[PDB]
RNA sequence: CGAACGCCGGGUUAAGGCGCCCGAUGCCGACGCUCAUCAGACCCCAGAAAAGGUGUUGGUUGAUAUAGACAGCAGGACGGU
RNA sequence: GUUCAUAGCGACGUCGCUUUUUGAUCCUUCGAUGUCGGCUCUUCCUAUCAUUGUGAAGCAGAAUUCGCCAAGCGUUGGAUU
RNA sequence: GCGAAGCUACCAUCUGUGGGAUUAUGACUGAACGCCUCUAAGUCAGAAUCCCGCCCAGGCGGAACGAUACGGCAGCGCCGCGGAGCCUCGGUUGGCCUCGGAUAGCCGGUCCGGGGUCCGGUGCGGAGUGCCCUUCGUCCUGGGAAACGGGGCGCGGCCGGAAAGGCGGCCGCCCCCUCGCCCGUCACGCACCGCACGUUCGUGGGGAACCUGGCGCUAAACCAUUCGUAGACGACCUGCUUC
């Protein structure tokens, strides 16, 4: 109904050094560079603070629907700093009924070559992100490891395995079998 | 005389409006970037609203019929089609002052450029509304020349900007001499009405 | 309505416009892309549809019955004599195309290109191309003779040359040459074309641009029948004996209201002579012709690794409506487009 | 990004209608789309305009929420605002214009000889500055 | 729906309308609601309802919230039995 | 419908659509519009029978059935009238 | 009864081909709504669909190139001319260019295009403005600014522009100018006697006649006939050297 502004307070740490140059946002920290284009909204993003480092998203006047993207653009901003001082980490666990998955990791780690999936001759090959690797977890049964900085390109890569092992023409209450991703976390865990 | 309009952005009714009434009085308008014309809506409404015209064609022999255009600049010919008595000699030598060409030929690259106000994106739309290139639509939609232009028009702005680099040069040598003086006399006169 | 019988639709409505065509050695609508990894070859020839005759062939296929075994096949031959380059043609990339941006010829061109040229050759004075080959000679018209080359490496974009059959080494009646174009996918543009201005004037092999086994299409012309009923050309079903007014016509050409006769209704079109471009024929052989006074003349052809036999490549009696094959032959699998003593690409 | 907001105490522009060319001062907000203002240094009378109407500026004042008019004049008087206005330069683009719109016949003829005759001043030494520019600079 | 007619010049209007066909909004017009991957668009008039929408935008009748609730996070659920 | 209102059905009630049945009407044709069926051939509609990709079950697999984007391609051979 | 060539049979044989945006759907990230979410912005997978390839036909659509009329006068291109009468008319200074942003972009600027810096801003390093500009001609006549000259029958070289370029840029010489401008003394020029289409593009465009100089060009179609890879008739593919 044409509100007036409202607003978010984003503190940020230490480690990175942050910086704008419109509603282009670059963040550079401990785990490289990343960048995201929040270009196409008409949300101001300006930036406080000697050494202190306070960053304010502002929307004028709006609506209902055009309030709710303050918030969107302020959790996105979160998830980077997740992503640059720590970085997400996946973990995959493969579950399987009596056909065994067999996982190698092609070429450091861009393609995943899946094998032998539920006697399936054909080969399932699929590529991940640009900036994302993969890892299978050692002294652990059949879980997979992934990593990157950005959470839609980690979780990108996870959902491309989910379902390229779907189970076809078959019911899904029986066959409850590919790769699915478990826990969420961080590289750096539980810092 | 020329109204060489650029293409960046006019949405293409309020864009269409004025040239046709335009076209109707004399004024020789040639459109240029004919590719950047904007559509407001939505990006699936529209190629679902031209391809629903591609079904438009006639039974018994599909010669006959309704000329599907795909070029861009040839999308815009036909949407001018519409708002001139085109049947008649009043409208049909109209069209003829009317050139159009998607992207920017070689008497066209050096003069100058116009751009309607009225017609623009900028204005026209609360900027919250989804937005589609008529470029992108006609890559999309049979048209096969968007890599050729992009070549092409990069050719051109990547020779547009070693010229305006050496354009702001020539500026700044006569600021130069403007700071040097023997001139402040004439500039009395100058200066009283409408520097 | 609604047939109470519905039917797959009688002919082709993709190949609709059954036209004898404007010309019957049958251009190349879209040549391959070109590529800049791969070494600098031509893409197209020339040929004379011969005759044809069988192959025995042992077949290796893992995973058939045919294996190991022997089979006949219908296998025709297209005598192919080497091609002389001529000329060379630039291409810019354009909003609306390839767009000709100039042509440069040889010098000293053989006098079947220049009876290309011309309608009646008895009645004309040969005066084509005489001060042509003046640019080359004169030595101050050689610099804008090569700063063509200088602006063909520059803006042309693809190059095409242009070559033709030799005739005085047929048994053809004509003796006319067929000038082609022939893109080279070469790398770079510069390669391109110093390897056309390497080899011009010269007679290109056959064997130097194709090879055996190499799965290749055929762009020929059809044989000529003329103006043929329906039943014969759309292959739509004769009506049958009870019928007044005849039997091989259609008996249903439009509905009432859509008051207009539909481009799909089975018509009399004109029966063939038209242009096709038939898909993927597999070459088997390409044989060499008649060498040099060594062998004092070795013919030895149809000599594969089972015979060792003098064998000709013409049967005993020579192809019927061709003559004597005496060139590079390219023989081919399966019946190829067009008549006998028809030009093919 | 927003250096100057509408304001209780900022001084605006007006643009288009009966009042152009004058000051207001914004007093406060009525809703959204016009807002009360005054100008008492302006001679306008205290009353409501839109907000596309006006046109905003870059100086501010100290004077309360919904204040009457001799305690805006005392904000005026202090702060000059008619004297500190007319010396910047968008304040030098409206009188200069004024100029050319009143120009009379005789004036376009001096400005004619005056328009070519320091153009023509800067157009030779122009060619002398560059014959240096590319006399030197050749080596 | 205006409106009822000899031949015409000027003025003004009715019903109607003023992006372009096409005379007129080339007004710095007004306060808004709505986004459709089937929009919508003017008396008779030329295609549709019962039902439903955490799509919004209003409005009424209610209940709990500064003896801090609805949500999340944290915690417990023991005793004769 | 083992239990289960709604995976699949649905009484009593009620709201619509369709012009391939028919009925009702008589506006057009009586100085004629040649009015059954088959055969031959073309295009289109979707309210999808099979196919391509999916969703749901009282879907373990097997066979099925219920819906979805969907007309690109198919929907025969005969005895009786 | 067998039967060549020729036409033919799913009654002989061969060939029948991949890409892009996506629907239905499934999610990823994430508010609305502290939690949750496929959606509100952002993105990803996706098909007998749709669109283009590939394939057939090629427009009152366009390129590139070839050669271009002897014989006797003739005829033919350009290059420079003056003369000449006829038409189809429309115009009355030109503008030789940053890309792009909008919840923003502009300018000047040591250091390593960027960082830093600085001014501008309802845009004045402005397409509401900027430039040739109102200059009627010329003489007398003095002062500024001026030393580059400034036009051109000039000629010569060079590269710069191919997306529809023949348009542009530089010097060297080649005859003259220092009035190629501004302020100011000076006096004439038709001063056609109140009045209409005046002023330019423009030595426009097209056409056929003609003097005049300077250079070069000396053909090709169609029919006839022959062929018959083609044919209803046309059309087309072909032969036709004096060996
Ligand atoms: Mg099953
Ligand atoms: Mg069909
Ligand atoms: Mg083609
Ligand atoms: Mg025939
Ligand atoms: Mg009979
Ligand atoms: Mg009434
Ligand atoms: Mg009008
Ligand atoms: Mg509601
Ligand atoms: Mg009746
Ligand atoms: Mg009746
Ligand atoms: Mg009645
Ligand atoms: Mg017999
Ligand atoms: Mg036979
Ligand atoms: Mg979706
Ligand atoms: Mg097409």
């Amino acid at each position: 109904m044409k509100t007036i502004l409202s607003n978010q307070t984003v503190d940020i740490p230490e480690n990175v050094d942050i910086t704008l140059k419109g509603r282009t946002v670059i963040v550079k920290g401990p785990r490289g560079t990343l960048r995201r284009d929040f270009n196409h909204i008409n949300v101001e993003l300006s930036l406080l603070g000697k050494k202190k480092k306070r960053l304010r998203v502002d929307k004028w006047w709006g609506n209902r629907k055009e309030l709710a993207t303050v918030r969107t653009i302020c959790s996105h901003v979160q998830n980077m700093i997740k992503g640059v001082t720590l970085g997400f980490r996946y973990k995959m666990r493969s579950v399987y009924a009596h056909f065994p998955i067999n996982v190698v990791i092609q070429e450091n780690g861009s393609l995943v070559e899946i094998r032998n999936f539920l006697g399936e001759k054909y080969i399932r090959r699929v590529r991940m992100r640009p900036g994302v690797a993969c890892s299978v977890s050692q002294a652990q049964k059949d879980e997979l490891i992934l990593e990157g900085n950005d959470i839609e390109l980690v979780s990108n890569s996870a959902a491309l395995i989910q379902q390229a092992t779907t189970v076809k023409n078959k019911d899904i209450r029986k066959f409850l079998d590919g790769i699915y991703v478990s826990e969420k976390g961080t590289v750096q865990q539980a810092d | 005389q020329v109204l060489v309009l650029d293409g960046r952005g006019h949405l293409l009714g309020r864009l269409a409006a004025i040239v046709a009434k335009q076209v109707l009085l004399g004024r020789k308008v040639v459109v240029v970037r004919c590719e950047g014309i904007n559509i407001s809506g939505n990006f699936y409404r529209n190629k679902l609203k031209y391809l629903a015209f591609l079904r438009k064609r006639m039974n018994t022999n599909p010669s006959r019929g309704p000329y599907h255009f795909r070029a861009p600049s040839r999308i815009f010919w036909r949407t001018v089609r519409g708002m001139l008595p085109h049947k008649t000699k009043r409208g049909q030598a109209a069209l003829d002052r009317l050139k159009v060409f998607d992207g920017i030929p070689p008497p066209y690259d050096k003069k100058k450029r116009m751009v309607v106000p009225a017609a623009l994106k900028v204005v026209r739309l609360k900027p919250t509304r989804k937005f589609a290139y008529l470029g992108r639509l006609a890559h999309e939609v049979g048209w096969k020349y968007q890599a050729v232009t992009a070549t092409l028009e990069e050719k051109r702005k990547e020779k547009a900007k070693i010229h305006y680099r050496k354009k702001k040069q020539l500026m700044r040598l006569r600021k130069q001499a403007e700071k040097n003086v023997e001139k402040k006399i004439d500039k009395y006169t100058e200066v009283l009405k409408t520097h | 309505s609604h047939r109470k019988f519905s039917a797959p639709r009688h002919g082709s409505l993709g190949f609709l416009p059954r036209k004898r065509s404007s010309r019957h050695r049958g251009k190349v609508k879209s040549f391959p892309k070109d590529d800049p990894s791969k070494p600098v070859h031509l893409t197209a020839f020339l040929g004379y549809k011969a005759g044809m005759t069988h192959i025995v062939r042992e077949v290796d296929r893992p995973g058939s019955k045919v294996n190991k075994k022997e089979v006949v096949e219908a296998v025709t031959i297209v005598e192919t004599p080497p091609m002389v380059v001529v000329g060379i043609v630039g291409y810019v990339e354009t909003p609306r195309g390839l767009r000709t941006f100039k042509t440069v010829f040889a010098e000293h061109i053989s006098d079947e290109c220049k009876r290309r040229f011309y309608k009646n050759w008895h009645k004309s004075k040969k005066k084509a191309f005489t001060k042509y080959c003046k640019k080359w000679q004169d030595e101050d018209g050689k610099k804008q003779l090569e700063k063509d080359f200088s602006s063909m490496k520059k803006y042309c974009q693809v190059i095409r040359v242009i070559a033709h059959t030799q005739m005085r080494l047929l048994p053809l009646r004509q003796k006319k040459a067929h000038l082609m174009e022939i893109q080279v996918n070469g790398g770079t543009v510069a390669e391109k074309l110093d390897w056309a201005r390497e080899r011009l004037e010269q007679q290109v092999p056959v064997n130097q641009v194709f090879g055996q086994d190499e799965m290749i299409d055929v762009i020929g012309v059809t044989k000529g029948k003329g103006y043929k009923g329906v039943t014969s050309r759309w292959h739509t079903k004769k009506l049958p004996r009870k019928t007044h007014r005849g039997l091989r016509k259609v008996a249903c050409i439009g509905a009432w209201h859509p008051a207009r006769v539909a481009f799909s209704v089975a018509r009399a079109g004109q029966k063939g002579y038209h242009h096709r471009t038939e898909i993927n024929k597999k070459i088997y052989k390409i044989g060499q012709g008649y060498l040099i006074k060594d062998g004092k003349l070795i013919k030895n052809n149809a000599s594969t690794d089972y015979d060792l036999s003098d064998k000709s490549i013409n049967p005993l009696g020579g192809f019927v409506h061709y003559g004597e094959v005496t060139n590079d032959f390219v023989m081919l699998k399966g019946c190829v487009v067009g008549t006998k003593k028809r030009v093919l690409t | 990004v927003f250096r100057r907001f509408v304001e209780v105490g900022r001084v605006a522009y007006v643009s288009f209608g009966p009042h152009a060319g004058k000051l207001v001062a914004i007093v406060d907000v009525i809703d959204q789309n016009r807002a009360l203002v005054d100008g008492p240094c302006t001679q306008v009378r205290r009353q409501a305009m839109p907000f596309k109407c006006m046109q905003l500026t870059d100086f501010i004042l100290k004077f309360p929420h919904s204040a009457h008019q001799k305690y805006v004049r005392q904000a005026w008087q202090k702060a000059d605002i008619n004297t500190k206005w007319a010396a910047t330069r968008w304040a030098k683009k409206i009188e200069a214009r004024e100029r050319k719109a009143k120009m009379t016949d005789f004036d376009r003829f001096k400005v004619m000889k005056a328009k070519k005759m320091r153009n023509r001043i800067i157009k030779n030494e122009v060619k002398k500055l560059q014959k240096a520019a590319l006399l030197k600079a050749s080596p």
